């Protein structure tokens, strides 16, 4: 059997991960303070990196990246942003920010009827190799409350002559593609002693001309209720099982 | 370094007899004492346990003890007999009638001082002094109680030095009186206070092991010894030979004992074997964690181990031994205490005991030993609430207040290790 | 980057570079004091010892 | 000739100064005999390997070192062992028992017979130094007489010796190689008892160095030999720098002029490169700019730590065979392009490098290849505060229970020497977090 911990409780992500991992038969869980596990579902402030990888004959695998924060907090992803050689002046996607001060988008695009704003949320995962891997499933929160990419696809189609995929979607795969290939050097474990896997949750907007920006970006993300069965299996079959592998694709690879 | 031994009463001088037998064959020393042995390594540290002589004779650091002349006289018609030095028999002719009060208090304080004398001797001649050995039983007389007078009276003299004793616990699958759990309650408040490492070689856990599994279906005291001898040669091997671990009794009870009152170590050994296929390293692993190789019968899943001390005895890989060795804790990481990091430490030496090709000892200090305790507390308690044979006792000069003391001293020992089994 | 102070020898070389610029002894008493309180406490619990193995 | 010290104390530094010496008398050509050929001047000289070696009217040179173990077992193999007409009988110093890995043990009743003992035998040695810069300490954290007769000597040091600087190589434990379960007890209390006595200190992890032979040497099972000839190379190329002639750490004050400007921060971080198997039969011969690439990459180093989530106060380039200046100013162009190396503010980004041209020597018959050009780098980063981050963990679960304090107040230490020593390293902690965020 392969062992895990969980510090984060208040994961709902996680929890579900949890469930899943012991429902296999071949994982289960240990206490939080015990070194000798496999698998840390570690906590959001102040997880103890420094710790892992030294307990000898054990594979350590940890589900968050050190120096993600340079990405999730918006101070350090403005100042990320404006520093960083690899995007700077070529990011015509970040709106101008100096919380913090950023500029208002005027003209967002409205779902009709009812002259309704949204944002997008797609979740991204990135393995221990660095894999991106971009969760076909999406979400708008509309202003349940909560259409999805079906729906939203279909809206395009008839209402402006163009699909999802053309329209929005290839502009989402080159955002989530930057950023996480920016910080790639400074948080990549591909030679440590202990590896990381980090799901990420991209926040979009769409003005009236259908260009997308990119709001914020959330280290430890919540998922839709639909979505949650399907995400959280797919972590363990690409995220944890690749590590440690037992007795469709909802995922899309982004290439780099 | 040198170690003295020293054995008292029956038990004490028939599995240290054997004791003797075993590991001069492994150093390859004959019963008249000359050096027959085709390695050096046998020669190297032999005189922890043995002292030079004239003709290059090697004659055990051993002093035998007893109130009644009978078993010295066997262990003389032993094979290896000739080999104790004749000067190191110290016995009497009264015998101590299985009364810890008689060995303890009267009839063995006159000896005493007669033990002590050889052991000064032995000890003057040594350069440089580990401490002790001790083996005895808990449930006799002489053993029990003249064997822990000894050590109250060795730690008057010598209280710098380490004490280190194997002690045989009574049980009524295996008894000689029924005031087998008067004399084992008294010691043991002796050896908590006065010992600093106690290898708990339980009675009934021998039986149980030439019982059920040797199939040995009715057992006599040889066959019980072989188990001992086997455990006592295992647990002495990184003291005897040279090895990656070079190891002395001061270092086992620095890292074997977080508390002092805690150095009661359960025993064990693969493979089993009663008086040709060799087991693989992971045979020996998981059969050395097993509880039906426990020397002591306590389940150690009742339990989480403190500290715990491994030997390997054969050719093997080292590599192998240490996957094997790591794949226990991590898989059963529970049973290990948090807060002693780090708390299992293993040693391989290249020579193998007599008859078997690869084997493994086990010493643990794991809070499942209090099953014992309690075991020969509840024996103790049926009988006292009654004061039920203590006639034998208050009519050698003891008074119930003594019993009262060592009754609730080992009730406490039991709560002792129940509170480290639960602390996080 | 700029290379500074470069000194040869038949050994060999040393010298730097820059990429970017800037932006009470305890006494012998002492020790041996504390190294005597030790040696106090040790035999005040041997003595404490001795005599809870005379009475 | 400004001289050196060397002082090993305990088992580790025993047979780490064994490696060393065996590896220093290869690299100037003496032989196990103390005969030097090279050496012209009989019976003296100022050249700057007589700063570790001294002469005598027959040719002979002598480490100027001193062997301290409370054990006579490891220094008997030195006294009968291959390099025994190497030393003096009176450099070789030993006790009856030892410390049963027990600092107090080792500080106070063990070390309290010795100490005035050894301190002469060191005198005898300074007495022959016309101009003493320092010593060099090597010893483990965990061991008993390592730990506790180490801070004992490195207090005395103090005293008698104000104006030297003492440098320490200390042996960080490691699990996989320990022998003992209190080795991080032992680690705090010499710790806080030698800080603010030492000038600079190299920590070696266990760990590191038992993964590195695994990786790079193929060897399933390391043993202390294979550890200890690897530990001697980056050792050997540490010291290069007072054997050799040389500009960039001639004497032992510029090891903390270079690396340590903050006293307490006195822990550099050390990288070797390239270690390779000499069973490997053709090894490509690894460029500069890919042995300087290496130093930054966390499996080569001697303490698993990430500096990319710390911040470097300075740092030592030393090149040890053919190596040319501008050969490494074109691989430091690269790779400050490719990786995060962020210096403190208030220090200025960049490197001090010497090259010596003599190539690595190895041991004939070792299990490390002989390489046309080797790097040792020295950084002092903050990240190395993750490995005190570790032992304190440690220490932690132990001392909440108490378990084990009884055998070292039963030496006559004090349970407050713990949590005093405890908060000093709780201290440390958090002036490196200061420097590093
Ligand atoms: N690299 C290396 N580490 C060693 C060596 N010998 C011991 N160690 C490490 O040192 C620690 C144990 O300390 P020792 O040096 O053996 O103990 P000591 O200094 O002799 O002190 P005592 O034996 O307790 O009196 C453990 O962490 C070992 O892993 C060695 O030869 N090379
Ligand atoms: N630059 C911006 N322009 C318009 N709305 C923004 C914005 N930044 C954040 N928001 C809104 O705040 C929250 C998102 O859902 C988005 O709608
Ligand atoms: N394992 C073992 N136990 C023994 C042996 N002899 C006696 N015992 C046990 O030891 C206890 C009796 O102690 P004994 O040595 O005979 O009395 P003593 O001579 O006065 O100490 C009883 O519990 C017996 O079961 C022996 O040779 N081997
Ligand atoms: C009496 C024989 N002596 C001896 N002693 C050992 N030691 C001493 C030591 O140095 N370290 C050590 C650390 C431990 O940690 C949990 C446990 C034990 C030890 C030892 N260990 C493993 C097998 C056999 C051993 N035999
Ligand atoms: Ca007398
Ligand atoms: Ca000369
Ligand atoms: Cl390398
Ligand atoms: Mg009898
Ligand atoms: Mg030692």
């Amino acid at each position: 059997m392969y062992t895990f911990v969980v510090r984060d409780e208040n994961s709902s992500v996680y929890a579900e991960v949890s469930r899943l991992l012991l429902a296999t038969g071949q994982w289960k869980r240990l206490r939080k303070d015990n070194p000798r596990f496999n698998l840390m579902l570690g906590e959001r402030n102040r997880l103890p990196f420094g710790r892992l990888g030294h307990e000898p004959g054990l594979v350590q695998l940890v589900n968050y990246y050190r120096g993600a924060d340079k990405l999730c907090r918006k101070a350090s992803l403005v100042k990320l942003i404006k520093t960083s050689p690899e995007l700077s002046e070529s990011c015509t996607w970040f709106p101008e920010s100096y919380h913090v001060i950023q500029k208002y988008l005027e003209k967002p695009l409205l779902l009709e009827p009812g002259h309704r704003k949204f944002d997008i949320r797609s979740w991204v995962l990135v393995d221990h190799l660095y894999n991106i891997y971009l969760y076909r499933e999406g979400v708008l929160r509309t202003s349940g409350n909560e259409m999805f990419f079906e729906e939203f696809n279909q809206y395009l189609m008839d209402a402006l002559n163009t699909t999802l995929e053309n329209s929005i979607l290839l502009q989402i795969k080159h955002i989530i593609r930057s950023c996480l290939m920016c910080i790639e050097p400074a948080i990549s474990t591909k030679h440590l002693h202990y590896q990381s896997f980090q799901l990420f949750g991209f926040d979009f907007m769409v003005d009236e001309e259908l260009k997308v920006w990119l709001i914020e970006v959330n280290g430890a993300p919540a998922c839709a209720q639909k979505l949650y069965a399907e995400l959280c299996q797919g972590i363990v079959d690409v995220a944890i099982s690749s590590v440690f592998p037992l007795a469709t694709s909802i995922f899309i690879k982004l290439h780099h | 370094r040198e170690i003295v031994h020293i054995q008292a009463g029956q038990c004490g001088n028939q599995i240290g007899a054997k004791f003797w037998e075993v590991i001069s064959d492994e150093h390859g020393i004959d019963p008249t004492g000359s050096y027959h042995g085709d390695s050096d390594l046998q020669l190297e540290r032999i005189n922890v346990y043995y002292n030079e002589a004239t003709g290059n004779k090697y004659v055990p650091r051993a002093i035998l003890v007893d109130l009644e002349p009978g078993t010295m006289d066997s262990v003389r018609s032993g094979p290896f007999g000739q080999i104790f030095r004749p000067d190191n028999f110290v016995f009497g002719q009264s015998g101590a009638g299985n009364n810890w009060a008689k060995g303890h208090y009267t009839e063995g304080a006159e000896l005493v001082d007669s033990v002590l004398d050889v052991v000064r001797k032995e000890s003057e001649s040594c350069d440089c002094l580990q401490g002790f050995q001790l083996t005895h039983s808990l449930g006799g007389g002489t053993g029990s109680g003249m064997g822990t007078l000894l050590i109250s009276k060795i730690r008057e003299e010598y209280p710098d030095r380490i004490m280190n004793t194997f002690s045989v616990m009574p049980s009524p699958k295996v008894s000689d009186t029924v005031v087998e759990p008067y004399n084992a309650t008294l010691s043991v408040h002796q050896l908590v206070e006065n010992t600093d490492e106690t290898y708990c070689i339980d009675n009934e856990a021998l039986y149980d092991i030439c019982f059920r599994t040797l199939k040995l279906t009715t057992p006599t005291y040889g066959d019980l010894n072989h188990l001992v001898s086997a455990t006592m040669s295992g647990v002495t091997t990184c003291l005897r030979f040279p090895g990656q671990l070079n190891a002395d009794l001061r270092k086992l009870a620095v890292n074997m004992v977080p508390f002092p009152r805690l150095h009661f170590f359960m025993p064990g050994f693969a493979p089993l074997t009663s008086r040709y296929r060799a087991l693989t390293v992971p045979e020996l692993t998981q059969q050395m964690f097993d509880s039906k190789n426990m020397m002591a019968a306590c389940d150690p899943r009742h339990g989480r181990y403190l500290t715990v001390a491994a030997i390997f005895r054969g050719r093997m890989s080292m590599k192998e031994v240490d996957e094997q060795m790591l794949n226990v804790q991590n898989k059963n990481s529970s049973y290990f205490v948090e807060w002693i990091p780090n708390n299992v430490k293993t040693a391989v030496c290249d020579i193998p005991p007599r008859g078997l090709k690869m084997s493994a000892t086990f010493i643990g200090n794991s809070t499942a030993i209090q099953e014992l305790f309690k075991r020969i507390s509840e024996q103790f308690t049926a009988m006292f609430r009654r004061k039920a044979f203590l006639h034998w006792y208050t009519g050698e000069g003891m008074d119930e207040m003594e019993f009262t003391e060592a009754e609730s001293n080992m009730n406490d020992l039991v709560s002792e290790y129940q509170q480290y089994q639960d602390a996080t | 980057m700029e290379v500074i102070e470069l000194n040869k020898c038949t050994s060999g070389q040393s010298f730097e570079v820059i990429l970017k610029p800037p932006s009470r002894d305890p006494s012998l008493e002492e020790i041996q004091k504390k190294l005597e309180a030790a040696e106090e406490r040790r035999k005040y619990q041997e003595a404490e010892l001795l005599k809870h193995l005379a009475e | 000739m400004r001289e050196c010290i060397s002082i090993h104390v305990g088992q580790a530094g025993v047979q780490i100064g064994n490696a060393c010496w065996e590896l220093y008398c290869l690299e100037h050509g003496i032989q196990p005999d103390g005969q030097m050929p090279s050496d012209k001047t009989i019976g003296g000289g100022d050249d700057s390997f007589n700063t570790f070696f001294s002469e005598t009217g027959a040719g002979k040179h002598v480490p100027r070192a001193v062997f301290v173990d409370l054990e006579p077992t490891v220094i008997d193999e030195v006294r009968t062992g291959t390099y025994r007409q190497l030393f003096h009988p009176e450099q070789l110093i030993t006790g009856k028992e030892d410390a049963a890995n027990n600092y107090a043990r080792g500080h106070y009743t063990i070390g309290k017979e010795i100490i005035d003992l050894v301190l002469d035998r060191i005198r005898k040695l300074a007495d022959q130094c016309t101009g003493l810069q320092g010593f060099l300490v090597f010893h483990s954290f965990g061991g008993g007489t390592g730990s506790g007769f180490t801070s004992l000597l490195m207090e005395r040091l103090s005293v008698d010796y104000g104006k030297k600087s003492k440098l320490e190589f200390s042996i960080y434990p490691a699990p996989q190689v320990s022998t003992a379960v209190v080795e991080p007890y032992n680690s705090i209390l010499t710790t806080h008892t030698t800080l603010e006595h030492s000038d600079c200190a190299f920590m070696v992890d266990n760990e590191a160095i038992y993964d590195i032979c695994r990786r790079n040497l193929d060897i399933e099972r390391p043993t202390y030999t294979n550890l200890n000839r690897l530990i001697s190379q980056i050792v050997s190329s540490i010291t290069a720098s007072l054997r050799f002639d040389g500009a960039l750490n001639v004497d032992l004050t510029e090891f903390q002029t270079n690396l340590v400007p903050y006293p307490r921060i006195h822990f550099p971080l050390a990288t070797y490169a390239p270690v390779i198997s000499a069973e490997k039969a053709y090894h490509e011969q690894l460029s500069v700019a890919e042995i300087t690439n290496a130093c930054f990459e966390p499996a080569n180093q001697m303490v698993k730590c990430d500096p990319r989530h710390g911040k470097y106060m300075a740092c030592c380039l030393l090149y040890r065979g053919d190596v040319v200046p501008k050969d490494v100013n074109a691989a430091i162009a690269t790779i400050k392009t490719k990786r995060s190396i962020q210096f403190v503010d208030w220090c200025p980004t960049g490197f001090k490098v010497g090259i010596n041209y003599q190539p690595p020597t190895v041991v004939p018959g070792g299990d490390l290849a002989k390489v046309q050009r080797a790097v040792c780098m020295l950084s002092n980063t903050t990240a190395i505060a993750e490995a005190w981050a570790r032992l304190d963990h440690k220490f932690d679960l132990m001392y909440a229970k108490r378990a084990f304090v009884h055998w070292y107040v039963g030496e006559g230490m004090e349970e407050g020497e713990f949590s005093e020593a405890r908060e000093d390293m709780a201290a440390l902690e958090k002036d490196y977090e200061e420097v590093g965020v």
